[PDB]
C-alpha cells in the first residue's frame, strides 16, 4: 500500500500540456475520402484541474506538429502524406 | 545584466521574497524565468511570467506554493516562496525567458535551516622561511554559506585557491583561501585577504605578513 | 512533462579530443533545445540554442545537432577551459526541463604537488582552538594521500579535506587539509608534520615545524 | 519545419497505458455531497489506435491507486481504478 | 511509457565502501521495481525485486529502498566481484522500462603488467599474413602505453589493442596488442619488440625476439 | 533455465525467428518476456506473452514489426523479427516475466549486416616461475566466438580478449592463459574455439616449438 500525498496529486493534476490521444476524424470531420492509419495521434494539449470552477484550463501559446499519416482509400488507393495538427506549448488557469 | 537580492537564511515552513533587478527598459519587453539549483545537484526551471504580465507559470513542485510577480516600472522581477523545506535550499537564478535563457544573474543562496547565523573569525596562514612561497587566510566557524574571499581587493587573482567550505562536526563552516607569490616579494609587497560573510554582516580586510 | 536524458553523467578527455554529449526527449522537440556550459561557482552560460545556433562569442568547436528526440553537443578540439558541466534544456512544452548534467574533466600529464604547512595563528590560539593547515598546490591527478603526524604519532579522524575544482588554464587540482585540536593538546606536543603521497612523487614529501622553533 | 515519420506515429499512437486526467466526480457520482481539490487526478489508463476499427483498446491487468484528495474540508484517501497492461481485442 | 532515470552513469569505489545507486520514475511505482546485476559477457542476474525483497542466494550487503518515484540500490561493503553494471526496472505499467545503467568500477593498489610477446605461428606464415602479439597481464590502473619496434623502426598506426573487463577477483585489467604485417615485410626485419609504459613500472619494460 | 536458438547473421530488411527452449512444465504456467541489449548499450524489454496465450505485448519500437508466439507443448517461446536494421543488432534474451525477470537464458546474438559469414583460422601463441601462452582466432564474421581451455578443466589464469574489427571487416580475437613454467611439456594445453555461425569447431594444442 502506497499513498500519494495531497500536494503531489494537486500539483501533477494542475493545468499543464500533456500527451493526449486525439482521433484524426474528430479533428477533421470534413473527410469523405480517407480512413487513417494510425486512427489517432498523440498531441501535447492542455489538461487538468484549476483550483476553483470559476477558471478553465486554456492554452496561452499554440503551434502545429506535422506527422506522416497513412491515408487509405478503403477499396482503391493508399499512401503516406503529411498532416498538421494543433498542439499547445503552454497553458494557464484563466477565468471563464 | 540581472542582480538577485532577497537570499539568505529561512526557518522550515517559513516564507522568503527574492527580488531581481534588471539594468534596462528591455526587461519590459521579455518573458522572465527563475531557475534554481541545489548544492552539487543540477539546474531546474522554477517558473516564468509573460511580457505584459498576462500569464505566470510554474514547474510542478512549486504550483501550490510560489508566486512570481513583476514591476515593469522599477524593472524588478519577484519570487515569493512559502512552505520552504530543505529540498528548497538552493542558489536561485533570475534569467531571461525566450524558451532558452540567453541572460542570467549571478544567483543568490536561499538556505533553509533551524540553526543560527554566526560570522567567521579570520586568522592568517603566514608564510614560513623557505623561489615560490605560500600564504593565506583561514575563515572559521561561520553559518550559513556563503563566504566570498578576494586578495588585494581584486588586484591579485592568478596564484589564488579559495577552497570549498567543509561543514565541521560543530555544524559551522570553515574555509581556507591561499595564494602562491614570489619569496623575494614578502615584506616589500603587502597582501590583504578581503573576507565577506553577508548573512552576519561580517567584513574583514586582514593583512597577512611573515611573523617575528 | 517532457523528460530529458543526458549522457554520460560525466566523462574525462585529453586536450585536442572530440567529445560527444547526447540528450534524448520523451516527445519530439523539433530543435526547441539549448546547450548550457556552467563553470564551478558561476551561473550557466548559453552555448547552443534552437538545437544548432551558436551564441555570439562561443567558439566554432562547440556544435549542436540532432532532430526529433535525440540531440548531440560536440566539443570538437577540447581545451583546458572547457572543463565545466554541460546541460541540455527543452523549451517546446511547459514545464521547461533540463538534462541531469554532464561533468566534463580534462586529462593531462602527471604533476606533483608543491606542499606547504602552516602552524596555527596566535590570534586563533588566544580563541582557545588550534587549526594546522597542509596545502597541496596544483597537482594531477586528484588522488593524493595526506597523513598527519604529531610527535611521529599518526593522527586518525581529526582532519577535514577540501579539493578545488580543476583549474581552467593548467587543469590541476589543489587540496587543503585542516588538523583541528584543543589549545591544550596543541601545547602538549612538538613536531607537526603532513606527509603527502602522489603519483608524481617518487617517494612521499613531508613538511614539518616545531612549536617554538 | 520537422516531420514525424509514419512508423514513429503508428507505434506511439498504439494502444498503451498512458497518464490520463480523470474528473473525480465522473468516476464516483455516488458522492454528490462533496467538492474535490484537486477536481481531477492523473491515472494510468489504456488509450490509443488499434490498426483496424474491428479491435478496441482494452485493459488486460487492472488495479487501484490510492491518493490523498481534499473533500470539501478534510484530506482523506480515495482509491481509483488504473490499467497496468492493455491490448487490441476484437469487439 | 514510464521513463526511468538511473544515476550515476558510472562510479568508482574501493573494496569496503558503501555505494548508492538512485532510480527515479516518471509516475508513482509503489515498489513495482527490481535491481539487476550484469557481469561482462553474461545475462542479467536479479538482485532486488518488489523494491526491497532480496532474491535467494544474493548476499545481505545489496539492499533496496525507496517508494513513490525515487528508489536506491545500496551495496554496503563493496567486494572485487561486485564489479558489474547495475540496472533498475519498473514493472507497474507496460511497457516495462529499465534505467540507462550504472557501470561500477573497483579502485585498488597500483600493479605492474607482466609482459609477454608472441612471434607469428608458422601455420599462419604459410597462410601469407604475420600477426605479432604483445600481452600485458593483470595490471592496474587501465592506462598503459604499448609501443612497437621492428629493427628499431617505431611502428605508429598498424597495431590494434583490446582490454579485458576488470577481473572479478583481483580487479586487474589485461591488454593484447596486435602488430599485423605481410609475410614479405615480416621476413624483411629481425628484432620485434614491444615496450610497455605503466604507473607500476619504475622504467619501461621491453620484450623482444629475433626471427 | 532457458536456451535461445535462431541467432546469427541477417541482411538488412530481412526476417529472423528466435526460439527459446525452457526445461520444465513450469513454462506452461508463467508469462514469458524477451529482453534485448545492443553491443555496449543497456537493457531494453522487447515484448511478452500471457500465461494461456490470450495476450501479447510489445515495447514501442517493435509494435508494428515483431510477433511473439508460444508452444505450451514443446515448452518453446518464439520471437519473429521482420524489417531488421542495424539498430536491431543485439543479444536477445529469453526471460521469465512476473513483472521482474527471475530467470534468464544466456542470450543469442542477432547481427544485422550485408557481409558474408566466414569462419576463423586458429593459430597458437606458443610460450618461449610463470609463463604465458594462447590462441589467436583470426578473420571471422560475424560475432560471437567462444574460447575455453582444456575443455573447461583450466579456467583460473585465463583471459579471452574482446574481438577487434579489422580494417578488412573481419574480427580477430586472442585467448591467453598464464601457467607454471615447470608444467610446459609435462602438461598438455588445448584451446577449444567454437564459431557457431560458420560451424567451425577446433581443438588446437599449443606447444613450445623448438
Amino acid at each position: 500500500h502506497e499513498v500519494v500525498k495531497f500536494m503531489d496529486v494537486y500539483q501533477r493534476s494542475y493545468c499543464h500540456p500533456i500527451e493526449t490521444l486525439v482521433d484524426i476524424f474528430q479533428e477533421y470531420p470534413d473527410e469523405i475520402e480517407y480512413i487513417f492509419k494510425p486512427s489517432c495521434v498523440p498531441l501535447m494539449r492542455c489538461g487538468g484541474c484549476c483550483n476553483d470552477e470559476g477558471l478553465e484550463c486554456v492554452p496561452t501559446e499554440e503551434s502545429n506538429i506535422t506527422m506522416q499519416i497513412m491515408r487509405i482509400k478503403p477499396h482503391q488507393g493508399q499512401h503516406i502524406g503529411e498532416m498538421s495538427f494543433l498542439q499547445h506549448n503552454k497553458c494557464e488557469c484563466r477565468p471563464k | 545584466q540581472l542582480v538577485e537580492s532577497g537570499g539568505g537564511l529561512v526557518k522550515p515552513g517559513g516564507s522568503l521574497r527574492l527580488s531581481c533587478a534588471a539594468d534596462g527598459w528591455w526587461f519590459g519587453y521579455t518573458d522572465m524565468s527563475w531557475v534554481r539549483q541545489a548544492p552539487g545537484k543540477g539546474l531546474e526551471w522554477v517558473g516564468s511570467i509573460s511580457y505584459k504580465g498576462g500569464s505566470t507559470y510554474y514547474n510542478t513542485k512549486f504550483i501550490g506554493r510560489f508566486t512570481i510577480s513583476r514591476d515593469d516600472d522599477t524593472n524588478t522581477l519577484y519570487l515569493q516562496m512559502n512552505s520552504l523545506r530543505a529540498e528548497d535550499t538552493a542558489v536561485y537564478y533570475c534569467a531571461r525567458d525566450d524558451g532558452y535563457f540567453d541572460t542570467w544573474g549571478q544567483g543568490t543562496l536561499v538556505t533553509v535551516s533551524s540553526a543560527s547565523t554566526k560570522g567567521p573569525s579570520v586568522f592568517p596562514l603566514a608564510p614560513s622561511s623557505k623561489g615560490t612561497a605560500a600564504l593565506g587566510c583561514l575563515v572559521k566557524d561561520y553559518f550559513p554559506e556563503p563566504v566570498t574571499v578576494s586578495w588585494n581587493s581584486g588586484a591579485l587573482t592568478s596564484g589564488v585557491h579559495t577552497f570549498p567550505a567543509v561543514l565541521q562536526s560543530s555544524g559551522l563552516y570553515s574555509l581556507s583561501s591561499v595564494v602562491t607569490v614570489p619569496s623575494s616579494s614578502l615584506g616589500t609587497k603587502t597582501y590583504i585577504c578581503n573576507v565577506n560573510h553577508k548573512p552576519s554582516n561580517t567584513k574583514v580586510d586582514k593583512k597577512v605578513e611573515p611573523k617575528s | 512533462a517532457i523528460q530529458m536524458t543526458q549522457s554520460p553523467s560525466s566523462l574525462s578527455a585529453s586536450v585536442g579530443d572530440r567529445v560527444t554529449i547526447t540528450c534524448h526527449g520523451s516527445y519530439w522537440l523539433s530543435n526547441y533545445l539549448a546547450w548550457y556550459q556552467q563553470k564551478p561557482g558561476k551561473a550557466p552560460k548559453l552555448l547552443i540554442y534552437d538545437g544548432k545556433e551558436r551564441e555570439h562569442g562561443v567558439p566554432s568547436r562547440f556544435s549542436g545537432s540532432g532532430s526529433h528526440e535525440d540531440y548531440t553537443l560536440t566539443i570538437s578540439s577540447l581545451q583546458p577551459e572547457d572543463f565545466a558541466t554541460y546541460y541540455c534544456q527543452q523549451y517546446r512544452y511547459h514545464p521547461y526541463t533540463f538534462g541531469q548534467g554532464t561533468k566534463l574533466e580534462i586529462k593531462r600529464t602527471v604533476a606533483a604537488p608543491s606542499v606547504f604547512i602552516f602552524p596555527p595563528s596566535d590570534e586563533q590560539l588566544k580563541s582557545g582552538t588550534a587549526s594546522v593547515v597542509c596545502l597541496l598546490n596544483n597537482f594531477y591527478p586528484r588522488e593524493a594521500k595526506v597523513q598527519w603526524k604529531v610527535d611521529n604519532a599518526l593522527q586518525s579522524g581529526n582532519s577535514q579535506e577540501s579539493v578545488t575544482e580543476q583549474d581552467s588554464k593548467d587543469s590541476t587540482y589543489s587540496l587543503s587539509s585542516t588538523l583541528t585540536l584543543s589549545k591544550a593538546d596543541y601545547e602538549k606536543h612538538k613536531v607537526y608534520a603532513c606527509e603527502v603521497t602522489h603519483q608524481g612523487l617518487s617517494s612521499p614529501v613531508t613538511k614539518s615545524f616545531n612549536r617554538g622553533e
